[PDB]
RNA sequence: CGCCGUUCCGAAGGGACGGGCGAUGGCCUCCGUUGCCCUCAGCCGAUCGAAAGGGAGUCGGGUUCAGAUCCCCGAAUCCG
RNA sequence: AGUUCUCUUUUCUUUGUGAAGGGCAGGGCGCCCUGGAAUGGGUUCGCCCCGAGAGAGGGGCCCGUGCCUUGGAAAGCGUCGCGGUUCCGGCGGCGUCCGGUGAGCUCUCGCUGGCCCUUGAAAAUCCGGGGGAGAGGGUGUAAAUCUCGCGCCGGGCCGUACCCAUAUCCGCAGCAGGUCUCCAAGGUGAACAGCCUCUGGCAUGUUGGAACAAUGUAGGUAAGGGAAGUCGGCAAGCCGGAUCCGUAACUUCGGGAUAAGGAUUGGCUCUAAGGGCUGGCAGCCGACUUAGAACUGGUGCGGACCAGGGGAAUCCGACUGU
């Protein structure tokens, strides 16, 4: 069938602390399909980026928690995990938020 | 123990009430000699024997 | 893993202290005390080894 | 409650080494 | 607890002199009508919403009716 | 401040050990004046009292090794401490074999690949340790059928 | 002072369906109760002896500084 | 939630449903009906079963602590987010899902067997049956009667905190002693062994600091020799697991026996064999074993832990037990 998930980086991007296009690029070559992260299984996984929302679609089984695994990996590579947090907004999406400090 | 007879639980209650210091106004009594309760008991130092 | 305690003051494994494990709506395992196993009647003939039928045990 | 606050609060307490004798009684000053 | 299958018997239950209150619980799939009698909590499970509304408006008077939320 | 009471109450409210109760070192004065489970519940909700996560005990190492052992690694002569019978009892080996082979005979008889007279003969041979495994029994049945057919043809 | 003995040298039953005579009553109608009589009656051993033996029937959730299968909420069950 | 310099669709946590009632799986039956079986068949790990009725059909009963359901989602829990007096059973969103496997451990139910010159309580209490003394009404507003379903009332007395033991008990004490039980995770491993770890717990056992003499107490190592020491090999030491091979005198033929004596043991990459479900074949599943081979390391591999030294004889007592 189809599986659709979204990442909402609105709060950071509108604060200009992460280029969503770069994040889309990051998921482009890193997302794995049967152990390979090059061709996205041959378009079997499709990525779309909106203004501040990134979407992922798949024609095969895809784990929503994988996007959280990669999102956290990307946040760490960009030294953001100490300020941002990936929290499930709904059954189909995650969003980035700020820890309650000051 | 938790398992207790009424007779034992009543003997123990009386031994509980006698284990207090003397009232301090007893000191001012006219012909008083008592300085303190000399019949104090401690559960660990000396045992009731029953 | 979760470990159990008796719910009564009988701490010994006697014939009247048998239990079974029960998961509860609170999502924990507790002891429920089982009833003894009943026996169906034995035939008055004293010969047939089996017990009778149509009778609650 | 986020579990990351344990770390953030723990690190904040460590900083009291430099303010011995004038440590804040309450950092949630408001109220 | 006892489970009643037909609206006919539930109405008889709700008219018993020892019936105290009727609680209606609305779930995603069914509407449950529970009457607190002396011994048991009788329940009727209705899957049709229209019948549940129809039964709700046809309860006997004087019986405390509660909607659970 | 002396927070022995608060550590004990929070532990009960969180249903954890006292070792997993975390009291905020910056808020000891606030936590100190909470002498009730109602007020502890408030501090738990506020974030001054938090339950610490379980200490990690990862099974990855043993899961990795279990995969290797399934392929035969770490299983040689030098890695055995119990006897061949203690590691794999003979009785269990025999029990599996009889069930496997008796199951096959029942299906061949039911499916009429053999008759009840051949079944009875093979049943007592199976119990006699004539056949090592399923295949040896199956090939032997095949030879028996060929001979039985040849005898029928001439007759 | 007591001891032995526990069914052994004992008139060891104060009970019962039913029936008959009265005395009373009450939803006085007819049913209760009671006293006596008739009839029937083995248990054959007073009593004590187990918080591990026998022995009907309670579980879930919440709650305290300290008690809960005991309190509160909910749902049951045994016995009379 | 942790890690993320590299790698890791990764690692960790967590992912409910009580009693009682109903329904159904499952398990058991020395229960019934048909029928009549040798070319004997059925059948278990073993057994064991049959003309006093086997196989094969069709039934009945008992337990159902398992699953569904009423309970019951309203509760509980996980997470995210809002309020409040803020010491509210506070309020809302989402979730509480789908499968596999096992000589596994713990409990429990059941079947079947072995052992006894051992045969492994009583009573309170409850129930069925046999009998048929009796009672009930004359065709009705029916009666006696009812172990059926509801409904009504009550359940008095005493115990209940906590310790339960390197500090709440007994040893004069917070005494290295003694003192009856229940539950019991991962790894290695034959394992409730030892060694490490999670849950939970603790603060080194009635004190600390600085030194590192002698003599101690407790552990180790030692060239060459190897009991010369000593009353005496006391003490320590050697052996040790497992696989394969091999095993004497004597014997009460059961043993002796792990006799004695050898070889092997790591890591890695493979090969072969050992099954289940569905429709001599095809497909899909799967769980640990055994054997064999190559390669490989400074010959090191039961690498820690665990873990018999052996042989030839004499005396005594048969033995196990005290
Ligand atoms: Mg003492
Ligand atoms: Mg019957
Ligand atoms: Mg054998
Ligand atoms: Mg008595
Ligand atoms: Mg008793
Ligand atoms: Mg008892
Ligand atoms: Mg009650
Ligand atoms: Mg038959
Ligand atoms: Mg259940
Ligand atoms: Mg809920
Ligand atoms: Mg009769
Ligand atoms: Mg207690
Ligand atoms: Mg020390
Ligand atoms: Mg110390
Ligand atoms: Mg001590
Ligand atoms: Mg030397
Ligand atoms: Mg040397
Ligand atoms: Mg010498
Ligand atoms: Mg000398
Ligand atoms: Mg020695
Ligand atoms: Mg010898
Ligand atoms: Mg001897
Ligand atoms: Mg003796
Ligand atoms: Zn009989």
């Amino acid at each position: 069938q189809l599986l659709k998930f979204t990442l909402d980086c609105t709060h950071p991007v509108e604060d200009g602390i992460m280029d969503a296009a770069n994040f889309e690029q990051f998921l482009q070559e890193r997302i794995k399909v049967n152990g390979k992260a090059g061709n996205l299984g041959g378009g079997v996984v499709s990525l779309e980026r909106s203004k501040s929302k990134i979407t992922v679609t798949s024609e095969v089984p895809f784990s929503k928690r994988y996007l959280k695994y990669l999102t956290k990996k990307y946040l760490k590579k960009n030294n953001l995990r100490d300020w941002l947090r990936v929290v499930a907004n709904t059954k189909e999406s995650y969003e980035l938020r700020y820890f309650q400090i000051n | 123990s938790s398992h207790k007879t009424f007779r034992i639980k009543r003997f123990l209650a009386k031994k509980q009430k006698q284990n207090r210091p003397i009232p301090q106004w007893i000191w001012m009594k006219t012909g008083n000699k008592i300085r303190y309760n000399s019949k104090r008991r401690h559960w660990r130092r000396t045992k009731l024997g029953l | 893993v979760q470990r159990l305690t008796y719910r009564r003051r009988l701490s010994y494994n006697t014939a009247s202290n048998k239990t079974r494990l029960s998961r509860t709506p609170g999502n924990r395992i507790v002891y429920l005390y089982t009833k003894k196993v009943g026996k169906a009647p034995k035939s008055a003939c004293g010969v047939c080894p089996g017990r009778l039928r149509g009778v609650r045990a | 409650v986020a579990k990351q606050r344990i770390r953030m609060a723990n690190e904040k307490h460590s900083k009291n080494i430099t303010q011995r004798g004038n440590v804040a009684k309450t950092s949630r000053n408001a109220p | 607890p006892r489970k009643i299958e037909e609206i006919k018997d539930f109405l008889l239950t709700a008219r018993r002199k020892d019936a105290k209150s009727v609680k209606i619980k609305k779930n995603k799939d069914n509407v449950k009508f529970k009457v607190r009698c002396s011994r048991y909590l009788y329940t009727l499970v209705i899957t049709d919403k229209e019948k549940a509304e129809k039964l709700k408006q046809s309860l006997p008077p004087g019986l405390a009716v509660k909607e659970l939320k | 401040s002396m927070l022995r009471l608060q550590k004990r109450l929070a532990s009960s409210v969180l249903r954890c050990g006292k070792k997993k109760v975390w009291l905020d070192p910056n808020e000891t004065n606030e936590i100190a004046n909470a002498n009730s489970r109602q007020q502890i519940r408030k501090l738990i909700k506020d974030g001054l009292i938090i339950r610490k996560p379980v200490t990690v005990h990862s099974r990855a190492r043993c899961r990795k090794n279990t995969l290797a052992r399934r392929k035969g690694r770490h299983m040689g002569i030098g890695k055995r401490k119990g006897t061949a019978n203690a590691r794999m009892p003979e009785k269990v080996t025999w029990m599996r074999r009889m069930r496997i082979l008796r199951r096959l005979l029942r299906r061949y008889r039911e499916s009429k690949k053999i008759d009840r007279h051949m079944y009875h003969s093979l049943y007592l041979k199976v119990k006699g340790n004539v056949f090592k495994n399923k295949r040896i029994l199956m090939e032997h049945i095949h030879k028996l059928k060929a001979d039985k057919a040849r005898k029928k043809l001439l007759a």
